[PDB]
């Protein structure tokens, strides 16, 4: 029983890691996305500056 | 607090409707910090409101985690844990042994899980990992 | 944000249409930051299937119909990272290329150079990155 | 009592067998109580005479063929002796390890010095036999 109890909780806790690391990485493409765009805002810059 | 949470909601929020599918309550959970079991969200996933509901919105959410938040907090105390493989006690285990433990025993992981948590994992050339830093890894938050 | 003068400067030919592929420049010439993929969305909604140029009401009629994505596009004044956990401050170099060529709609390493022109870098090799996103907008 | 899900726990290599020395304690893992003896009565009332290894289905007919035997295994949940007769409540630990490592299904000194581990003894040498029994099962 010990060692199921410390098998589910290592299980419990890789699971609430990866669902983490998961939204980590898809908030770095999403930061990187809406740099990217702002930057390609400044057709701006070329149009009248 | 609740500044990120609403930006963790909003990422899980695809369709931008305001309400996420009730499926993913367990995975909300996980991404603010909590660890829960998939036992402990199905027994307050049950309502007669959110059993009913196919979307849940995030005051229903911020509701649910008021209502839960000493079980939900309870996820978050273990830092130790002991296991086997290593007899000898070198403080080390191969990734066939992680994957074994992993997938074979408890409640039982994907192999699509371990080899996504093996991308935050440190692992040698040889093909082991020190348990001891592994476990302060997954605790890490 | 529509405007019938931004049009007319697209426009260099006055026959009352533009290119259908300078609709994404037309929008980010008027004041809205658009994705790549949301001008392709845009214009995959309308049977503008065979359309090879666009009239200033066709363009109206887009703009009206996706308002609500758009102005998203021009509420955003700040711009965290998520690329410091430590909260030094600091970016290196290396991963401030990686995320601009890498993740997103990458940008081009000569695009990337172009924005690390006169961009000091410390001896560790890392760059202040509020200084950097304000030196990048704020122009 | 039967559960696959236990005997996935005591297969670790996952050939769909457990050794045949294993099957007392898959027994008592499940939630049964059988003695050593009744365990080995059960593996040789099969003519598993030469079995090495033993399936799942195998486990299952033995279980049933001797459920009335097992299951009275775990109905109890009181303990007496029949070593005090005076009527004390106390026996000695000269008597407690006698009874534990010589008679019966014989334990080792080794797993009798665990369980006297935190238990009191007086200055007669004589400990509570219903403390004792009580601190061993209820945990």
């Amino acid at each position: 029983q010990c060692m199921r109890d410390a098998t589910i909780a290592l299980q419990a806790l890789l699971r609430g890691y990866l669902v983490r690391n998961k939204y980590q990485m898809m908030l770095r493409e999403h930061k990187s996305i809406i740099i990217q765009k702002h930057v390609r805002g400044w057709l701006a810059r070329v149009h009248y500056h | 607090q609740i500044a990120e949470f609403k930006e963790a909601f909003s990422l899980f929020d695809k369709d931008g409707d305001g309400t996420i599918t009730t499926k993913e309550l367990g995975t909300v959970m996980r991404s603010l910090g909590q660890n829960p079991t998939e036992a402990e969200l199905q027994d307050m996933i049950n309502e007669v409101d959110a059993d009913g509901n196919g979307t849940i919105d995030f005051p229903e959410f911020l509701t649910m985690m008021a209502r839960k938040m000493k079980d939900t907090d309870s996820e978050e105390e273990i830092r130790e844990a002991f296991r086997v493989f290593d007899k000898d006690g070198n403080g080390y285990i191969s990734a066939a042994e992680l994957r074994h433990v992993m997938t074979n025993l408890g409640e039982k992981l994907t192999d699509e899980e371990v080899d996504e948590m093996i991308r935050e994992a440190d692992i040698d050339g040889d093909g082991q990992v020190n348990y001891e830093e592994f476990v302060q890894m997954m605790t890490a938050k």
